[PDB]
């Protein structure tokens, strides 16, 4: 306690920490810590000290995660609550990280309720992303709508896989629905630019 | 004659239509493939269009056109694509394929161990709606994709403390000689395996030998007997690096450093991330700490790493002038967008 006091007074953090968790040799971590750890942001020396109590590292885990998806940056949330599961959250920090795959996969393992609604969440971030080519590829695949994802094709100025698309839904109108016109604009487009 | 067919019959809708058939004739008699495979089409027949996609890597419009015409050979047109594909190093297209047109996924992944994308491996393999095909399939998968990079990032290691050196000596076969007036000693293609001067690079083949420098061997003052730049001084006892050593060959080695971190920094950061879901951050904080030391050694090093382009001939001194030619023609490194978990 002496050594922690001293270590803080200086302002040296990472020695009051890492002088700190030795105080208890119990596997149930104190909240003093984590407590430190929030005040100071300082969660890289908790992962740099606890490589070997995996129980507190993964509470280290928790809190860092919750920290930087607080913060800035989500994947690391994400990625972070891989060990805690954390199941929403993770959907959370995946699809607010544009990573449509991993979210969807975690989605259809774990809750085959909610599988679509995600799809809905991921389509509207890539129509915003103006991503048209994860958006045809996730409207074709998950949303199931051939039309919408040629369309999107067209978007992303793709027409081979667009053709692909078509052919696969066995219709052939599409081309005079969807591909002639999206050609046409393309040709409109790129005179204008 | 086409010439003449295509300036008097230019607009004859039926008559250019032979006129392009025979044209594109005459282009797959010129080596060509694509502009061939794209105008073999006007008339309307579609198996020579397929033929021509075969050299045209057009594949998908070429499995379309089959599965519309002739769609019982079309797993059979996949897997000689798929055979090509797995020689021409494009494994994604492959893997789209075998999990798509073919049966399996398992082997698509196994062609994504080769593209190192385990997203979408991860993503293919619970479309067969099975978490342990995770255990199963990518999993192992992931494992052996790790040692490949961890150990492709060795030998890049290996290659950033051998370059540091003045001998290039830190691997176990790395060697050259002093005071050897000429020879690349470029023999492999990363720089793996050296011979002297003497012995290595004799040939009329450099491979990734001159798309590092700016200049070349003609020496406008005739000095070295028009050998290869930068041979004059190769002692030992220099004191320093840099256009000292053999510059174009020190470039070039930096060159394919530059190119392989940089080109591995997507696969690389995704199997780290890959490693990191898998509740193995051990490695994937070694692997990220490895790509980092070797970073770090390159950071310090660019500096001196440096090669003149056109005015060196026979220069008594060791790095030329200060700073003649700028870093672009020379290799330079860029920045790595680390994680912050693996820490």
């Amino acid at each position: 306690r002496r050594k922690f006091l001293i270590d803080d007074y200086l302002g040296n953090y990472e020695k009051a920490l890492e002088h700190l968790s030795e105080i208890d040799k119990d596997g149930n971590v104190s909240e003093e810590v984590i407590d430190y750890v929030e005040s100071h942001d300082l969660y890289k020396h908790g992962l740099a000290l606890y490589r070997y109590d995996s129980e507190k590292q993964n509470v280290i885990y928790n809190i860092y995660a919750k920290h930087l998806s607080s913060n800035q940056m989500y994947t690391d949330a994400a990625v972070a609550y891989e060990m805690l599961g954390k199941l929403k959250e993770a959907m959370g920090a995946y699809q607010s990280a544009k990573r449509w795959r991993e979210a969807m996969s975690i989605a259809v393992q774990k809750f085959p309720e909610e599988v679509e609604s995600v799809a809905e969440e991921l389509i509207s971030s890539l129509t915003f992303e103006h991503r048209y080519v994860d958006a045809a590829d996730i409207q074709l695949e998950y949303l199931d709508n051939v039309k919408e994802a040629v369309a999107l094709y067209c978007k992303a100025y793709r027409y081979d896989i667009a053709s692909l698309v078509a052919i696969k839904a066995k219709k052939d109108e599409l081309l005079e629905e969807v591909v002639d016109p999206g050609l046409g604009e393309g040709f409109g487009i790129i005179a204008e630019l | 004659l086409y010439k003449h067919g295509l300036a008097l019959y230019r607009y004859d809708s039926e008559k250019q239509n032979v006129i392009y058939n025979i044209y594109a004739k005459h282009l797959s008699s010129n080596q060509m493939y694509t502009d061939a495979a794209v105008a073999y089409e006007m008339l309307g027949k579609l198996k020579e269009a397929m033929g021509a996609y075969q050299s045209a890597k057009r594949w998908r419009e070429a499995m379309s056109i089959a599965v519309q015409k002739f769609p019982e050979e079309v797993e059979s047109v996949a897997e000689e694509l798929i055979s090509s594909l797995t020689f021409e190093h494009r494994y994604v297209d492959a893997a789209d394929i075998q999990l798509e047109y073919l049966d399996n996924v398992k082997e698509a992944v196994a062609l994504y161990c080769k593209a190192y994308r385990y997203d979408i491996a991860s993503l293919v393999a619970i479309k067969a709606k099975k978490d342990e095909l995770l255990e199963e399939v990518v999993d192992p998968g992931l494992g052996e994709g790790f040692g490949i990079i961890a150990e492709l990032l060795a030998d890049c290691k290996g290659q950033i403390n051998s370059q540091l050196r003045r001998l290039r000596e830190l691997r176990a076969k790395k060697e050259e000689n002093p005071y050897a007036f000429y020879g690349q000693e470029t023999e492999q293609a990363d720089d793996v395996s050296v011979a002297p001067s003497e012995t290595s690079t004799q040939e009329s083949f450099f491979t990734r030998y001159t798309g590092k420098t700016g200049g070349t061997a003609k020496t406008g003052a005739s000095r070295r007997t028009a050998k290869n730049k930068r041979r004059e001084e190769r002692k030992r006892a220099r004191g320093k690096k840099g256009t000292i050593y053999e510059e174009e060959y020190l470039v070039q080695s930096v060159g394919r450093l530059i190119e392989r971190l940089n080109q591995t920094k997507p696969d690389a950061v995704r199997v780290v991330e890959g490693l990191c879901r898998r509740n193995m951050r051990e490695q994937a904080h070694q692997i990220q700490k490895n790509f980092v030391e070797v970073l770090d050694l390159l950071k310090a090093n660019v500096k001196e790493i440096y090669s003149i382009s056109e005015k060196d001939r026979e220069r008594v001194n060791e790095n030329g002038e200060v700073y003649y030619i700028p870093e672009i023609p020379v290799p330079e490194i860029h920045d790595f967008p680390k994680s912050h978990i693996v820490d």
